[PDB]
């Protein structure tokens, strides 16, 4: 437009330039808006597109299937199997559920995928249960047992020396 | 993108620089992983979901302002609410995160109901059943002997509760409706929360900001140097913006490395703030 | 420990990060960092020196470049390790030669011991905890009013079975008889709030 | 005057000095002159000087300017 | 006389748009509280630019 | 992709989880060009059909 050059989707939009204005501008001085010279009407701009992608795999050890995730992209620009909208982005070759697991691959903004087939679900925090509270009442152990664990703890690295020269 | 733009012959003269890219993407990664672990470690000290028995009779004591209310939609109490409006600097308004320049922030693992949820299951916990519920399974217990175990504590008898039980149920419900009104009326509460962030944006904006510097060249832009000269003349200011843009970069990442190491201290001191002072006396 | 594997990530991860920060150091070496040749020798001996002190000066400050990188990326790893090492210290310090009273801190229970073990280039604690199992309910009381007078316990808790009234402690159930060398006396009671008659 | 350009703004009928108007460009003239006087035609006319200065401008929700502070008064 | 020119003489520095926000700007201006030679002819010199008001 | 996540790692055997392979850009299709009304354009009869 007129001099300048730049890469984006033109959209229809509702700014009120003032007459003598040509061409709006965000506050880290990148481009925003544009008044097209021939019908005068203002026409917002948005940057194409981008966002790495992502390989969700449960291990070869297993299978050779992988779901592929693409990150913060609208996913209907995309390009095979089924294709899941979230909010992190979306999910292709993932079928979605309808319940709740504790899950061990997380993916993002609560969902997380695992194996079965490689399906998607929201995560459960654990199994809701209710204690009995009442105003005379309490709850003694009659035995108990004894457990050992163990803590694992890093103490030193390697030492090394580089000579400049 | 944030140092070539779009560019083939960017690209050529960048390519032979070695691999610095695969360091700095490294780096970054490790940041955000430990920013997982962080809220991981901190919120999830519990097994179950402990729920509040719908009859509210705790000895005297008022906690409707604490526990969550089901009017609100987010399942918030009233605290958090509180809270959440006075930190003013996501609905649908998502997906549109990233700039023009290369750089992009992902969305936290843990929405915000779920932590909800962790700290309504840690406070029914602990009202109900004390600190039973962090060594074993919960065992309840009626609140008013419960709180007679914790004078006993530290060094009063606990007659001194049991003939002083309305003095210290009035006392508590004062003390917590002046708190709520202290927080809501008076502002510069929340420091430390506006400070992390403010820090964190005003080092992404230098950082956008350094991208339109000369460094010695003809212009800030390739396109503009590319166009005008010959490619047998035209690779030194191409050679010195790269430069310049790489050094950029590494002081950046250096900067984030440093502070995600103290808020990674801060974390575990609050980790273990929350393990003892909660789960425990 | 013998069987299942992945229990010793941390030493593992450390590890690693110093071998791949290494060697990303050492690769680093045959990159052309905007001279004609990555080896010197031959840049060196086939030109004049006027231009192969241009070049060299373009290999020397790219190296110096990866060089100051390499240190500030050790010198970040080993305060974080330093760390570590502190609260390792710490740990063996207190729950090694003494029983702690600070929750959560050695394992989940309470604590009895704990037996330290070395490793490569660590340290591997075995606590010893104590968790109880089996419960029941009884019903409870928090004075008894005998002559007009209520009594307390001393150490433990009132429960009933049913029919009569015990005494117990707290982490354990050992019922006793209520005698008068176990409870204290305090005042009348009119202002108690769950007093039984007994 | 600045590098071959001529520049006329204004502000033309303000309606009643005092207060704040920004002024809005009204003319570009592409010509270039070694140009040091000028003089008017047939009355009292107030007359200032510009120079260089720093400034910060506060615009408002509609693009058009509504404070400015100076930056070396105070 | 010699009236003082309280805030008198911002002007639109440029045809960017921008809404919202603080910019700051180095540029030819007049500076905040300065006098104003008034007058009532003289040919003025120019000397890089020249505010003039009347009424 | 799986044997993109296998040069990534450089191994034969990947464990499971989510791994970062590469980015994508959308690549723009069409070039548009505008310019303002054509008038008042330079006198040229004026010389010839004189
Ligand atoms: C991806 O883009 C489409 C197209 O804009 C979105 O669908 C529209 O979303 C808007 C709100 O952003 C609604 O007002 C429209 O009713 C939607 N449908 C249309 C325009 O046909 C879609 O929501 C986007 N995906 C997201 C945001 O996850
Ligand atoms: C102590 O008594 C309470 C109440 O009688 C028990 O809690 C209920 O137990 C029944 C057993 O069939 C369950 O069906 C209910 O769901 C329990 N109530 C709640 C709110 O969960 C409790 O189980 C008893 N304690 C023991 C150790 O048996
Ligand atoms: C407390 O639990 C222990 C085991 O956890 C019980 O001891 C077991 O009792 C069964 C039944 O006779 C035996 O077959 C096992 O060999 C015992 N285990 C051991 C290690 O000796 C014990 O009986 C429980 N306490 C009560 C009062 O029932
Ligand atoms: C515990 O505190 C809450 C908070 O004030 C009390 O809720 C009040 O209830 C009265 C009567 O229903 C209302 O007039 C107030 O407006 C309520 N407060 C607020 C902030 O809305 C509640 O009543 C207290 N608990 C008891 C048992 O009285
Ligand atoms: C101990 O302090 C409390 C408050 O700090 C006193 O309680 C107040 O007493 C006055 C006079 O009897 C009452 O009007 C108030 O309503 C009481 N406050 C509360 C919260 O109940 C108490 O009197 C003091 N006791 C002694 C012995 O000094
Ligand atoms: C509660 O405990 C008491 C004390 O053990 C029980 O009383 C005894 O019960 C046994 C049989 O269960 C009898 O042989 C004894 O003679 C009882 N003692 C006395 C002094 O009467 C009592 O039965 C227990 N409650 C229940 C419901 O079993
Ligand atoms: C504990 O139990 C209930 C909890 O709500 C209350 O007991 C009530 O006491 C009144 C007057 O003494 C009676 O009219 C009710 O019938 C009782 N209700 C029940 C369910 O027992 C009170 O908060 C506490 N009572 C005692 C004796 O501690
Ligand atoms: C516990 O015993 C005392 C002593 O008998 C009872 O107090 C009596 O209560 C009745 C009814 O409320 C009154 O008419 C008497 O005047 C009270 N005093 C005496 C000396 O009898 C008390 O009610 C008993 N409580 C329970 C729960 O059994
Ligand atoms: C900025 O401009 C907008 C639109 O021109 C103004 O918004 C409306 O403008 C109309 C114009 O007459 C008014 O009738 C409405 O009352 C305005 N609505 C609102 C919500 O403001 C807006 O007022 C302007 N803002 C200024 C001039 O400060
Ligand atoms: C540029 O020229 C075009 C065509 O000559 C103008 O488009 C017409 O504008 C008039 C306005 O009076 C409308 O009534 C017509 O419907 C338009 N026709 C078409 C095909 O668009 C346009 O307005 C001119 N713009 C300028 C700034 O000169
Ligand atoms: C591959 O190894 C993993 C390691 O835990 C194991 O769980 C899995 O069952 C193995 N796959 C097959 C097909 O045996
Ligand atoms: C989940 O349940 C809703 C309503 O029951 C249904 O519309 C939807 O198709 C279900 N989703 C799947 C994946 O079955
Ligand atoms: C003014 O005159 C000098 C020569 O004396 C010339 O170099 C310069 O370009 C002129 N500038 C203008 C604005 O006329
Ligand atoms: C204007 O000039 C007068 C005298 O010439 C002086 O007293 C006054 O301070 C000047 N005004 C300003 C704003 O400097
Ligand atoms: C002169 O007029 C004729 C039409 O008779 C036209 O074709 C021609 O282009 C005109 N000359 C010029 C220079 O435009």
């Amino acid at each position: 437009f007129n001099g300048l050059t730049g890469t984006g989707v033109l959209t229809e939009s509702n700014k009120k330039f003032l007459p003598f204005q040509q061409f709006g501008r965000d506050i880290d001085d990148t481009t925003d808006a544009v008044r097209d010279p021939q019908t005068l009407e203002i026409l917002d701009i948005t940057p194409c597109s981008f966002g790495g992608v992502s390989v969700i795999t449960p291990g070869t050890n297993t299978s050779n299937q992988v779901a592929v995730l693409y990150q913060g992209v609208n996913c209907t620009e995309v390009p095979g199997s089924n294709v899941f909208q979230t909010r992190a982005g979306c999910l292709i070759g993932a079928e979605h559920v309808n319940n709740s697991y504790e899950c061990d691959i997380p993916i993002g903004a609560g969902i997380c995928a695992s194996y079965q087939s490689i399906i998607a679900y929201t995560m459960s925090l654990g199994a809701e249960n209710s204690v009995a509270y009442s105003n005379n009442s309490i709850a003694i152990p009659i035995n108990f047992t004894i457990s050992v664990t163990t803590e694992i703890l890093p103490v030193s690295m390697t030492k090394t020396s580089v000579d400049c020269t | 993108m944030y140092i070539c733009g779009d560019s083939t012959e960017c690209s050529n003269l960048l390519l032979q620089y070695g691999s610095f890219c695969t360091q700095l993407n490294r780096a970054l990664t490790g940041i955000a992983v430990e920013q997982d672990k962080n809220t991981q470690e901190v919120f999830a000290q519990v097994k179950q979901i402990y729920k509040t028995p719908p009859i509210k009779d705790f000895g005297g004591f008022n906690f409707s302002q604490i526990l969550p209310d089901p009017s609100k939609p987010s399942k918030r109490s009233f605290i958090e609410d509180l809270l959440f409006n006075k930190v003013t600097l996501a609905a649908r308004d998502l997906i549109c995160a990233q700039k023009f320049n290369g750089l992009t922030v992902l969305p936290p693992l843990l929405t915000d109901e779920m932590i909800a949820q962790y700290t309504s299951a840690l406070l029914a916990g602990t009202i109900t059943s004390g600190w039973t519920f962090g060594a074993g399974a919960a065992l309840q217990i009626p609140f008013a002997m419960q709180m007679a175990y914790r004078f006993n504590g530290i060094g009063v008898t606990q007659n001194v509760l049991y003939e002083n039980q309305k003095l210290i149920a009035n006392q508590f419900n004062s003390a917590i409706g002046k708190i709520q009104d202290s927080l809501s009326s008076t502002a510069s509460a929340l420091g430390k929360l506006q400070d992390v962030v403010n820090q964190n944006a005003q080092a992404l904006n230098t950082l956008v900001k350094q991208l339109s510097s000369n460094f010695g060249a003809i212009s800030s832009v390739l396109n503009d140097i590319l166009a005008r000269l010959d490619p047998p003349e035209a690779e030194v200011q191409i050679d010195r913006l790269i430069t310049g843009r790489l050094q950029s970069l590494q002081t950046y990442v250096t900067q984030q490395l440093i502070r995600a190491a103290e808020i990674r201290a801060s974390a575990n001191l609050a980790a273990t703030k929350m393990s003892e002072c909660v789960l425990g006396q | 420990l013998s069987s299942t594997a992945s229990a010793l990530g941390k030493l593992q991860d450390v590890v690693n990060q110093n071998a791949q920060a290494l060697n990303t150091l050492v690769k680093q070496l045959s990159s052309n960092f905007g001279a004609i040749s990555s080896v010197l020798n031959d840049i060196l001996a086939r030109l004049d020196p006027p231009e192969a002190e241009v070049q060299i000066d373009r290999l020397i400050t790219g190296r110096l470049q990866s060089l100051q990188t390499y240190v500030t990326q050790q010198l970040i790893r080993a305060a974080e390790i330093r760390a570590s090492a502190n609260l390792a210290a710490t740990k063996m310090s207190e729950c090694v030669l003494g029983q702690s009273k600070r929750v959560d801190f050695c394992g989940k229970g309470y604590h009895l011991m704990s037996f330290p073990q070395s490793a490569p280039h660590g340290v591997v604690f075995l606590h010893v905890t104590y968790v109880p199992a089996q419960e029941k309910n009884f019903t409870t009381a928090p004075a008894i009013c005998h002559d007009g007078k209520a009594h307390f316990p001393r150490e433990g808790v009132f429960v009933s079975n049913g029919t009569h009234w015990f005494v117990t402690q707290r982490n354990f159930y050992e019922p006793q008889i209520i005698t008068t060398h176990n409870t204290f006396v305090s005042g009348n009671c009119d202002v108690v709030i769950g007093i039984v008659n007994n | 005057n600045i590098d071959g350009y001529f520049k006329i703004y204004s502000k033309h009928t303000p309606i009643n000095p005092q207060g704040f108007s920004a002024l809005e460009p009204l003319v570009d003239l592409p010509i270039g002159i070694n140009i040091t006087r000028f003089q008017t035609l047939l009355a009292a006319y107030y007359v200032g000087y510009l120079q260089p200065r720093t400034f910060l401008l506060k615009y408002n929700e509609n693009g058009t300017i509504t404070d400015a502070v100076d930056c070396a008064l105070d | 006389a010699y009236t003082n020119s309280f805030t008198r003489g911002v002007y639109y520095p440029d045809k960017v748009f921008r809404s919202s926000v603080l910019h700051s700007t180095q540029d030819l201006f007049l500076p905040f509280f300065s006098n104003v030679t008034w007058f009532h002819n003289p040919v003025l010199p120019f000397n890089d630019g020249v505010y003039f008001a009347s009424t | 992709p799986l044997s993109e996540t296998k040069c990534t790692l450089k191994s034969f055997t990947v464990e499971k989880g989510i791994y970062q392979t590469s980015n994508f850009r959308v690549q723009p299709t069409e070039s548009i060009v505008r310019f303002p009304n054509i008038t008042n354009l330079c006198p040229f009869g004026e010389v010839f059909n004189a």
